[PDB]
């Protein structure tokens, strides 16, 4: 019964919260849709009441001096319909409104492939992890760090694996907006609702956020549409307002993620709205034996293991693809019950998954350029 | 007529025209045979339920390139007899300039030479067909068996089939027949042949059919009712719980 | 039906493993599938359910469904438990004729 | 007032020639203007990358000019609403005909300008008729010099003949492709904040690139001293520059084979 | 897809740069060419336990004084029998002579590589430029011993000692210390036989690889499965001597 005397301190306290209530007692009784007061009774002009709404809507053109003493009745006054701002009196503006935003916190994941990514996250490091770290040596030399940046391959094969594990040693805010449910009905629904996370990524600072699943968003159009995305080209457009007359690179971060490069407009591909790319491909033999090791640090393995003999049947591949050799491997570990894992279940596997298992149904002639 | 190329070279090595040609063994009826001393014996199967033809009225597997080398394989229909008659004609050509009848290694080369130019050389499109080639060599009285893949590649073999769920056919006789101690009697290789065979078709026997490969332009195909007497056998000792 | 040009932009390599066809059943198979339906089934005790066991095309446990369940509304109209032998291969014959169709394709 | 100015672009100099003709002389002297009846159009249409031109430059005409500034993207006309932002058409026009001279810009303008002539024009119906409003009351409320319609965007795939007129677009402007000493320009721009050993040649660096644009151009800048960041240099040299195209963009990256 | 006619982005088919993937599918084989003779090898290892590798050829004879070998599918390693091997007859046809194995390796390449979409003249119906890694190598009248290489590229470089296959990238990186100008035909003999075991996957065996070699007198000749057991008895003992 935590909540029953809880009440007992928190009544008495709410007579203290509403003594900061009792400032305005009128009309009954900081994220705002659009700005609302009832009558707005505290307020050259001296006085400032402006309301929009079904029923006398109001309009100033003057402003910036203290009538009302900071707060005043419905407490909502400041940046609504654009075009209004209330500043001087300590305003609540420029705060989201009714919408949906997905926000989480710390997503862990761990390092997935290595092998190629040796040099490829250093350049991922190099977009966020390098303004927090020597922010002088880009006024010095004159150079900007990375904002845009494009993801392309195989759908999440230890590509889109590594993209979540550098954004959790950012440290940093984590926003995911996809483009799938971006389209929907009305126009500006996925574009000035989403212009208003942009504008909040200026006012918040340390904000990183993905834009996920960019083949809902952009791409190539010949006839120019068969009509219903012309709001999901314009989507694509508004991206480009807001990196098209000003924008701060230091606390926003732009990254795509789509299985092929070239599918958006060429237009849009172009330069400045992306600095750098992300090219992911099937790395090299000896990159990838540190992730034989990584699935291994956890897992028990019969000392005396031969790890050189089982690289060679496994041929050029993924991070993903190489945990599934050892998902299976598992599995071996469950039927025929072993104790830990052998080099007999490893050197089966690799014909078992890849060989046998695997078969039809992979990417490979999907990808060139378009 | 078409001057571009039917095939396309695959970035990984994984190309559309073999995927397809190896499963076209996996879809059609399996072709068993293993090697001995002084003859080979191949065996098969048919797809067929009700049978209202003869095993003589309808040739199936049944195709002869030399005196004495009767070639038997299932990796498809009508393009598997194409090979097989410019490979007679190619027999008659040895004939025709070496007078003498040509090996068993050639004739593999041969069926894959012509699938050479299908997987390199365009304008036409490559089959399904692997053939189990058999038979003997002049003056010799030595088996030979040679699994022909349909991008051109072969190798020696003994116990070795291809068909429906032959890899694990091909398991009971990785122990039990010893390649380094083949069988003495012709019949002994039908033994072995029989008790695989009924692993994949089971009962309706009337598609089962055995051609056994002898010298001196000898063919003997079994008949049902020989069959069925190693049938029993393999119930006898099998049954009883020691 | 067949996945085959659905699987791979969705399955990923080792989020989802699992592949599984439908095999045509062997002669275990069939017995263990049609000798259990008739465990609550009750019919004439001079008819084995292994005689069409031995040569049938391909018939599953759906096509046994139907097979049972036309067999039995034919006996239930003479108000009986029991369903004779002529209802077998009747139902056997609409079901065959209907859905089950082959590619027409021999030899191979 | 913004930073970009004439010395701020390059290679535009041919269409600004032009565009003053068009903008900046009736602003301010009409006596020539009304003596042969010539009524100068209230602005020009451009489509290309960006950094060479279109919002830097669009920007950069209000800092000589010294006019207010209105820019209202071209996704932002269209609305969920009917003619919510085609209301705006009028609207937009009587603010800025009332108070202060101004030039409207239009970011984007394929975000309006996806038609063409199909028959799925009548899935927004405030599209075209923002279009027509837009043309014809540019003769009713013309005669001062407080109104300027501008548009812009990156390519222009629709081609109407209806957008023709001394009152309407007049100048269709196509980034064209810059030679060796027109990217010798543009990289004097974006290479003023850098720090260099004065061992670049101009006319070398040029020679080596082929059909690339300002926005392309400016990422040569930018990434020579991510190259020097590993290095540990104090300031980018000659070399560095020539790093810059070593950087992973147009597919200059290395391979197996034939080279090793 | 489209056109086969699509460059690479610098301006390269797919086929010949995609061609490499093939190779290391195949058969991992080390040719050395040392002072005394040259050293040919490949690895069969087994696709089962009932495998016979007295039928199976992975090292071929283009003429007496040269040899080949091959890595990869065995379909394009018939091309060059109506190809390479007529162009050594057809020399002796004319020159009746030893080829040289600098200009016989050129020779083959434009007997080697010709494909493309469609002409009338040249036959380009050939789609795949290379699905095999063929070797060359044999003995010069003039400089001697020269070791080549077919590629699956098409191209041609002199390789003192070349590594192909797919455990190419781990034998080769080694292989720069290991051969040498002094390097014989008795110590080169044990030196293949040590590598191909880090690289084969199971025991050394008879019939899971073939070597042979190229005499300057005997010519080529292949060796037999008594002799290629006796070279294994003979790593077994040198390796237990080095420690």
């Amino acid at each position: 019964l935590k909540q029953t005397e809880n009440d007992l301190k928190d009544i008495e306290a709410r007579i203290k919260e509403k003594a900061g209530v009792k400032e305005s007692d009128t009309g009954l009784a900081h994220p705002l849709q659009v700005a609302r007061c009832t009558k707005i009774i505290k307020g050259e002009d001296a006085k400032y009441v402006i309301n929009l709404k079904q029923i006398a809507k109001f309009v100033v053109g003057l402003g910036e001096r203290v009538s009302p003493t900071d707060i005043e009745e419905g407490m909502r006054v400041g940046v609504d319909r654009s075009k209004y701002n209330i500043e001087l009196p300590l305003p609540p503006r420029i705060d989201p409104s009714v919408t949906m935003m997905t926000v989480e916190e710390k997503p862990d994941v761990t390092y997935s492939d290595v092998g190629g990514c040796k040099d490829q996250i250093e350049k991922l490091r190099e977009v966020v992890e390098l303004p927090l770290l020597s922010p002088e040596r880009f006024a010095t030399l004159g150079i900007d760090p990375p904002k845009g940046i494009l993801l392309y391959g195989p759908p999440g094969t230890g590509k889109t694996l590594c993209a979540r594990a550098v954004a959790n040693r950012t440290d940093a805010t984590f926003i995911r907006v996809i483009g799938s449910e971006l389209v929907q009905k009305y126009v500006g629904e996925g574009a000035r609702m989403v212009r208003e996370l942009f504008e909040m990524a200026r006012t918040k600072k340390a904000c990183i956020i993905f834009f996920d699943e960019i083949d809902a968003v952009g791409g190539a159009r010949f006839d120019d549409g068969a009509g219903g995305d012309n709001e999901v080209q314009r989507t694509m457009l508004e991206l480009i307002t807001q990196l098209d007359g000003f924008d701060p690179r230091g606390n926003i971060k732009v990254m795509f993620a789509t299985n092929r490069p070239n599918t958006l407009d060429p237009a849009l591909l172009r330069p400045g709205r992306i600095d750098r790319k992300v090219e992911f491909s099937l790395p090299d033999l000896e990159g990838r034996a540190n992730i034989f090791r990584i699935h291994s640090k956890s897992m028990s393995v019969e000392r005396g293991i031969r790890w050189e003999l089982i690289s060679r049947l496994c041929p050029n591949s993924t991070g993903a693809e190489l945990r599934s050799v050892c998902t299976e491997a598992g599995m071996f570990a469950i039927r025929a019950r072993r104790k830990v894992a052998t080099e007999k279940d490893f050197l089966k596997a690799v014909d078992k998954v890849i060989s046998g298992y695997k078969k039809f149904s992979s990417t490979s002639r999907y990808m060139q350029y378009n | 007529g078409y001057d571009r190329a039917l095939s396309i070279f695959s970035p990984d090595g994984h190309i559309f025209q073999v995927e397809y040609a190896l499963e076209a063994v996996k879809r059609g009826t399996c072709a068993v045979g293993v090697k001995g001393k002084n003859c080979v014996v191949l065996g098969c199967e048919r797809r067929s339920t009700l049978k209202l033809q003869d095993t003589r009225i309808t040739p199936s597997k049944v195709s002869k390139i030399d005196s004495h080398v009767v070639l038997s394989f299932s990796g498809l229909n009508a393009d598997s007899r194409i090979l097989i008659e410019k490979a007679r004609v190619e027999a008659q050509s040895h004939r025709l300039t070496l007078e003498d009848p040509v090996t068993v290694e050639y004739l593999t080369r041969y069926v894959a030479g012509v699938q050479q130019r299908y997987t390199q050389s365009g304008g036409v499109r490559p089959f399904g067909v692997s053939t189990l080639i058999a038979g003997f060599d002049p003056r010799d009285d030595e088996p030979k068996l040679y699994q022909t893949e349909p991008s051109g590649i072969y190798s020696s073999w003994s116990a070795q089939t291809i068909g429906r769920n032959s890899k694990t056919v091909r398991e009971f006789l990785e122990k039990n027949y010893d390649r380094k101690e083949p069988p003495a009697t012709v019949e002994e290789c039908v033994k072995l042949t029989v008790r695989s065979l009924l692993e994949v078709v089971q009962t309706g026997a009337k598609n089962i059919e055995i051609t056994v490969v002898k010298p001196d332009s000898d063919i003997v195909a079994l008949s049902s009712e020989e069959i069925n007497q190693y049938v029993t056998q393999i119930e006898q000792e099998k049954q009883e719980q020691q | 039906n067949k996945i085959e040009t659905l699987d791979p932009a969705l399955i990923r390599p080792g989020r989802i493993d699992r592949k599984i066809l439908f095999e045509n059943p062997d002669l275990s198979t069939k017995k263990k599938i049609l000798g259990i339906h008739t465990s609550k089934m009750n019919l004439s005790e001079d008819v084995n359910l292994e005689t069409l066991v031995t040569t049938k095309d391909d018939l599953s446990g759906a096509d046994i469904q139907a097979m049972c369940t036309e067999a039995g509304l034919l006996a239930l109209r003479e108000r009986r438990m029991q369903v004779t032998a002529e209802d077998f291969k009747q139902a056997k014959e609409r079901v065959m004729k209907n859905k089950v169709e082959e590619n027409l394709e021999g030899l191979y | 007032k913004p930073t970009e100015t004439y010395s701020d672009v390059g290679g535009l100099d041919k269409q600004i020639e032009e565009l003053v003709e068009a903008i900046v002389l009736p602003m301010k002297r009409a006596d020539k203007f009304k003596d042969m009846g010539i009524r100068a159009p209230k602005g020009a249409l451009m489509y290309g990358p960006p950094g060479t031109g279109k919002t830097l430059l669009a920007r950069a005409c209000a800092a000589q000019t010294n006019a207010t500034f209105l820019k209202l993207a071209a996704p932002q006309l269209v609305q969920m609403y009917i003619g919510e932002g085609a209301k705006l058409v009028r609207d937009a026009f009587a603010l800025a005909k009332e108070k202060a001279p101004t030039i409207i810009f239009i970011d984007e303008l394929d975000a309006i300008g996806t038609k063409r002539f199909d028959s799925e024009k009548s899935g927004d119906r405030e599209v075209q008729r923002t279009m027509l409003e837009l043309l014809n009351q540019l003769d009713g409320f013309s005669s001062d010099d407080r109104v300027k319609v501008l548009a812009a965007t990156n390519r222009v795939d629709v081609l109407d003949p209806a957008l023709l007129r001394s009152g309407r677009l007049d100048r269709k402007i196509e980034f064209p492709l810059p030679s060796e000493d027109s990217r010798a320009q543009i990289l004097q721009i974006h290479s003023r904040k850098m720090t260099t050993d004065d061992d670049i040649n101009w006319q070398e660096l040029a020679r080596s690139t082929d059909e690339f644009n300002g926005a392309q151009l400016k990422a040569v800048t930018v990434e020579a001293g991510m190259i020097a960041l590993r290095n540990g240099q104090s300031s980018v040299k000659h070399e560095d520059f020539v790093e810059g195209i070593s950087e992973v963009q147009a597919r200059k990256s290395k391979s197996v084979s034939f080279y090793a | 897809d489209r056109g086969v006619s699509t460059f690479s982005p610098e301006g390269r088919l797919f086929q010949v740069e995609y061609s490499l993937e093939a190779i290391k599918l195949g058969s991992t084989a080390i040719g050395i060419a040392t002072k005394e003779g040259v050293v040919l090898g490949v690895e069969k290892r087994a696709t089962s336990p009932l495998l016979e590798s007295d039928s199976i050829e992975k090292i071929v004879e283009i003429d007496r004084h040269i040899g080949c070998a091959m890595s990869g599918l065995t379909a394009d390693a018939r091309s060059m029998i109506e190809h390479a091997r007529t162009a050594a007859v057809t020399h002796n046809l004319y020159y009746d002579e030893d080829i040289n194995v600098e200009s016989l390796t050129q020779s083959v390449c434009d007997l080697a590589l010709r494909f493309g979409e469609g002409a009338s003249g040249e036959e380009r119906l050939m789609s795949r430029p290379f699905g095999v890694a063929l070797l060359i190598a044999g003995h010069d009248a003039d400089d001697g011993y020269q070791l080549f290489h077919a590629e699956p590229s098409g191209t041609f470089y002199r390789y003192n000692a070349k590594a192909i296959g797919s455990g190419s990238e781990g034998a080769q990186a080694e292989l720069l210390n290991e051969w040498h100008s002094s390097l014989t035909l008795k110590e080169a003999e044990l030196l293949v036989l040590k590598i191909l075991k880090q690289v084969m996957e199971e025991k050394l065996d008879e019939n899971n690889a073939q070597l042979s070699c190229i005499t300057k007198q005997d010519g080529f000749k292949i060796y037999d499965n008594e002799k290629t057991a006796e070279l294994i008895k003979e790593l077994k003992e040198k390796e237990a001597a080095e420690s």
